[PDB]
Parts: structure tokens; C-alpha cells; sequence
């Protein structure tokens, strides 16, 4: 992003916050975090919601299945999950009984 | 199974790109505006000096 | 300067990307040719674990089929000897031995050999005009005569042995059989050795199951190559724009 | 992925031939040597060589007693019965001339594509036709013929996948060598315009 005007960063920024007041409708501490972010003037409330987003995030990670404490490298095991559960659900086909 | 990995991993997936935007956006914006603060300052500095 | 400052952003995006994907990896690439030569290791490594999977599965479909056989009603050729045992008025032998102890189970087994696990049926004259019809039935199908309820020893030439029984089905013929160890009749323990089975093929379950993982993981990461090198080649591994235009 | 696959394949008929260890078709060294110990003859070599058309029937009147030592005595056999270990766990024995082996005892009646044989007193064995007769086998090379038919199949299919992946590969070395020498340069304009401007 460094080799870029800032209109074109601002517009990203407002798209993405559109998104996010979706996303994060239900929750309420994080909805608390976002809103105290949009200040200008205190720039550090942003880097403490994108905290408060992984730790959020961490504790559901549900560990029984996964290992990864970052989230972002979760998606790749949950994709792995879901080619090989796909690749299991084939066919046994062997039906004769009673 | 694969319903509730599917759920999961849509939540994550979105949730986390949103984040990741709109903060680093915001971190590279004021990288620049730092960067414009310093350009000005040595331009001006440097003919007001000669 | 023009030219360096439109060739950078291009050129950042792809070094992102490039460290993602050998960080990811455990080796670190630094040329084309280095890719390419990763590729190879990685269908190598795809076609061992493969192996490794299948031969796992083929001793997990002997264990289930192993297991379906000791299942019910009385375990036995379940298939079609059911409906075999009803269509004449007989019982299964195996299931009047169902409640046999463990120690004369293999002296039982050993004196019955193959007809096991064949019919009790009374006359055997009734079945001569029915029996044109079987041809839905195993290989070889065994009547015995007898009362089905208080069906007395059917009538062998038997004799104990050490370990052993000898028996002679016919003029002229004899039959040798060793004691064999869990065997058929007495289906109630076989309950506890299908029960030896069941954790048994737990394990492979397990095993199974991280293998399969294991090659869906090589398989995505030959995608992801493959994803990069269509997107990202055409500037690969090129000069840091970043220090030249300081220069 | 394919060619491997069609190797593994091979593999398996492979395994399949050699399981037809001796003559042709593996049979059990073991019995052999309990045929030595007990003046006789396995009953498979007896009519090992009985037309082709006939072998189903045969071997569905034997049914299990297919293998099985021929001893006309019957009086070698029991004081060395209690000896017997190594043996297969149901041992059959008849007697009869191993020369010319009289038609054993069976009360054998023929149905349709099977047969039906009052084995003793209160019991009746019923058998339907098989194929791959254990009698008659005349070695039965044919089938062995049919297993290299399919595993040369295999092998001419494995050949012509691996021709194909050799093809690909020097394809992909031809375009990684390109873009590292020529890319530079690739789908520009011809500069002898821009020379002649």
C-alpha cells in the first residue's frame, strides 16, 4: 500500500468499516472497541480493536481438532477438514440383510 | 460435520479480512502522512536556510 | 524513476506472496529452477503417503468384513442361510451350539468341521424336491437329520485324540481335525473376540484418518504452487526496486 | 497420479502370477511331504489332468476332501496320527489304488449345475459348479495366459503414461528457461519503427 494516494486508502478504509458494522452487529465488546476506533486523533484504539479481534477469535478455535493458535493459519486446516470429510463421504455400498 | 466446519470457516474467513483491512489501511495512511510531514519540513527547512 | 516506481508495487506484492508460501514450506526457494525441483519432492512425497493410505484402508475393509462375519443372527454365512434355515423346516446347527462353553467350543468345532454351520432338518426326503430350485446358495450347503430341538450327536465314527479328532465320513474316507483356537460355536464369547476386534480396528481408524490428512495437505500445497506460479512469475525473484530508487 | 496408479495395479496382478508358484497354480510343498510320509498319492495329481469339461463336476462332488491323500492301508496312518502337528488343520485321507483309483465312495446324484451326495447316515452335502476346477488343471495355463494378457495390458498402459509425463516434463523445462531469458522482452513492439522515428 505504500505506492498509493490516499483517497484510494480511505476508500478501502470506509468500505471495509461498512462490512465490518455488519459483521459485528451481535457482539458487543467488540462493538464497543470499533466504535471507540473512529477518532482520528487517537490512532491506537485501532491496532486495540484488531487485538481484541484475535483473542476473540482464539478462544473459539475449538481446539479438539485444531492446534494453531493463530486464527489466520486455522483456515488452512479447516480447508483441509472439509476436502477430506468431502472425500470420505464417498460410498460403501455393501447393503444385504435380514 | 461438514456443515458445522463450513460455518466456522466462513466467520473466520470473512471476520478476519474485515479486521485486517481496516486497521492496516489506517497504519499505512499515517505512514504516509509522516512521510508527506518530513518532505515538507526538509523542502521548507532547506530553503529557508539558503 | 518513472519506470522503477511503476515496476515496485507489482514486484512487492509478489515478494509478499513468495515469503508466505516458502515460510509456509520448511525449505526456503530462491530461483525458478529451485520451484520447479520442490515440485518434483513434492509429488514424491504425495506418492508415498498415498501408498502408505491405501495399504492402511486395505487392512481396514479385511478387519470390518472380519468383524461383519461374527455379527449375526448367530454369526455364519448370514447372506442367504436365514432364509435357507426357514424355507425348510429346520435349524441352524450353529445355533443350537449358541450357548456352548468356551472349553468344549473347540473340541465342537474341530468335530464338525465344515458342516458347522449347517441345517437340522428332520427328514431330508422334503427337501429332495425343493432342493432343484437352490440356485441361491452357497457353495456347499450341509443337511443334517435329526430333532432341531433336542437334537441328539449326530452319528460320526468320532474319536478323541490328543489336541485333535478323527472321524470317518465314509467308506473309505477319514477326516483329521486340530483344535482350533476361537472358533465358531459358543457365540457368546465370540462376542468378546469381536469386542477384541472393535478395539482393534480403532487404531486404524485413527491411523487412517491422519494419513488421509496428511496427503490432502501435500495436495493443497502442489495447489498453491501451482496458483503462485500462475500469478506471480513474471516477477519473480527479481532486483529490490526499493534500494535502486533510493539510489 | 495416473501412472502410478496403473503401476500399483501391475503390481497386484504380478503378486496374483506368482501366487500360481508350482507347477502352475501354487500347491502345498506340505502335502507333498505328508503324501511321502504315508504310502499314497495327493488326489490332485490323480486327476490333474481330466478334461476341462468335466472339472466342475468333479470338483463339486469332492467338494473340501479335493485335497487329500490317497492310502489304500488305512493301518500307516493311525499310529502316526497322534504324531501329526505340522498338518493342515482338517486333513483328508482316502484309500484307494493310487495307480488306478477306483470311483471313490459317494452316492452322488446330478442336479442341474450341481450335485447332491448322501455323505453318511443322516447327512446330505449339496454343491453347485464352480469354475477353476482344483481337477483337471492340465495346469491350467490358459488362465495364467489370461493374468499376463491383463498385466501386459498394464504394462503397455504404464509405458505410454509414462511417455506422456516424459513429454510433459520437457515442455515445462522448454517455458521455465523461456521466462527466465526472454520474459523481459516478451509481446513488445518491434523497436526498428522507433529506430527509424
Amino acid at each position: 500500500l505504500a505506492y498509493m494516494e490516499g483517497g484510494a486508502l480511505r476508500s478501502m478504509s470506509d468500505k471495509a468499516l461498512g462490512a465490518l458494522r455488519l459483521a459485528v452487529a451481535d457482539n458487543e465488546h467488540l462493538r464497543d472497541a470499533l466504535r471507540l476506533s473512529e477518532d482520528p486523533k487517537r490512532p491506537e484504539r485501532k491496532v486495540q480493536f484488531f487485538i481484541a479481534v484475535y483473542q476473540h477469535l482464539r478462544e473459539r478455535i475449538r481446539q479438539d481438532i485444531i492446534r494453531t493458535d493463530d486464527p489466520v493459519d486455522a483456515i488452512e486446516q479447516m480447508e483441509i477438514e472439509l476436502a477430506r470429510l468431502t472425500e470420505e463421504l464417498t460410498a460403501r455400498e455393501q447393503k444385504l440383510a435380514i | 460435520a461438514i456443515r458445522v466446519t463450513q460455518s466456522d470457516r466462513d466467520l473466520f474467513k470473512h471476520l478476519i479480512t474485515e479486521a485486517t483491512s481496516y486497521v492496516s489501511a489506517d497504519y499505512m495512511r499515517h505512514a504516509n502522512e509522516r512521510r508527506t510531514h518530513l518532505d515538507e519540513a526538509l523542502a521548507l527547512r532547506g530553503e529557508l536556510f539558503g | 524513476i518513472q519506470s522503477l516506481t511503476a515496476r515496485a508495487p507489482v514486484w512487492l506484492a509478489a515478494q509478499d506472496t513468495l515469503n508466505q508460501l516458502c515460510e509456509q514450506s520448511g525449505e526456503t526457494l530462491a530461483s525458478s529452477n529451485d520451484v520447479t525441483e520442490y515440485m518434483q519432492q513434492l509429488l514424491e512425497r504425495e506418492r508415498e503417503a498415498t501408498v502408505e493410505r491405501d495399504e492402511v484402508a486395505a487392512q481396514k475393509r479385511e478387519l470390518e468384513k472380519q468383524i461383519e462375519r461374527l455379527s449375526q443372527p448367530s454369526g455364519a454365512e448370514d447372506s442367504r442361510m436365514i432364509a435357507l434355515a426357514e424355507r425348510f423346516g429346520g435349524v441352524l446347527l450353529s445355533e443350537i451350539y449358541d450357548d456352548i462353553t468356551i472349553d468344549d467350543a473347540p473340541y465342537f468345532s474341530a468335530l464338525y468341521g465344515p458342516a458347522r454351520h449347517g441345517i437340522v432338518v428332520p427328514d431330508l426326503s422334503l427337501v429332495r424336491p425343493h432342493l432343484e430350485t437352490l440356485e441361491d446358495c452357497p457353495e456347499d450347503l450341509y443337511l443334517i437329520e435329526g430333532d432341531p430341538q433336542s437334537f441328539d450327536d449326530s452319528v460320526f465314527n468320532a474319536e478323541e485324540q490328543t489336541n485333535a479328532v478323527l472321524v470317518k465320513s465314509s467308506d473309505r474316507q477319514w477326516r483329521y481335525s486340530r483344535y482350533p483356537e476361537l472358533p465358531l460355536f459358543g457365540r457368546a464369547a465370540r462376542e468378546n473376540r469381536l469386542e477384541a476386534l472393535n478395539l482393534e480396528r480403532d487404531a486404524l481408524a485413527e491411523r487412517y484418518a491422519t494419513l488421509s490428512f496428511d496427503v490432502q495437505k501435500i495436495q493443497r500445497a502442489h495447489q498453491a504452487f501451482s496458483q503462485f506460479v500462475g500469478k506471480h512469475l513474471s516477477v519473480a525473484f527479481d532486483t529490490d526496486p526499493e534500494a535502486e530508487i533510493r539510489e
